[PDB]
């Protein structure tokens, strides 16, 4: 085992110098040894990234996967610690910064076949990690416009040298 | 002799509140400190 993520809440910062930008709250939370598989859990983790916590809760709630109820409880816990144990004004102000699955330790079993052959069957467990940040969700990146591309292309034609030439 | 037994109850039952809960309106301020 390795526990790191949990300890990321134990960092205490030096106090604020006058009038700087207020550094927004970071909350870390994990859940270890869920009975779900890592690969299935990955899709849930991928879905809610970058969302505001309310949208994420909305999505998760109606989703079918059995991982949905799990990640849901984890986001509620995260929110509660966000307002209680740290200080966060306006509890809906959170958005999901980083969401991810690691593999936990696995159980091993026999799987019988036929003609007396056996496969080795691995009972799957996984961890779920989530980092929440206080502030409005970051803006989603817009697809490059023709005015962008033409600018790249010109910038490249104009970066040439006469090679091996001096 | 027509005697009735009954098993004696051997345990007759005869014998011989702190709320420190954090303040909802304090907003996480460590109340011991007065100012
Ligand atoms: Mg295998």
């Amino acid at each position: 085992i390795s526990r790191k993520w949990e300890k990321k809440n134990k960092i205490v910062y030096p106090p604020q110098l006058p009038g700087e930008p207020r550094r927004p709250a970071e909350i870390y939370h994990c859940r270890r040894q869920i009975k779900y598989s890592k690969d299935k859990m990955w899709y849930l983790a991928k879905l809610i990234r970058g969302m505001s916590i309310d949208q994420a809760l909305a999505q998760l709630e109606f989703s079918d996967k059995k991982g949905a109820q799990i990640i849901k409880e984890v986001l509620l816990e995260a929110q509660d610690m966000a307002v209680r144990d740290h200080n966060v004004e306006f509890r809906s102000n959170l958005y999901v910064a980083e969401s991810t699955s690691g593999r936990g330790q696995y159980l091993k079993r026999i799987r019988y076949h036929g003609r007396g052959r056996f496969g080795i069957m691995e009972k799957v467990f996984c961890h779920y990690f989530v980092k929440l940040v206080e502030g409005p969700p970051p803006p989603r990146e817009a697809p490059k416009t023709a005015v962008a591309h033409a600018r790249e292309y010109i910038q490249e034609l104009r970066n040439r040298t006469i090679t091996h030439a001096l | 002799l027509g005697q009735t037994f009954t098993f004696p109850d051997l345990f007759p039952e005869r014998k011989g509140r702190q709320k420190h809960s954090p303040d909802p309106r304090r907003g996480g301020v460590p109340g011991w400190f007065g100012l």
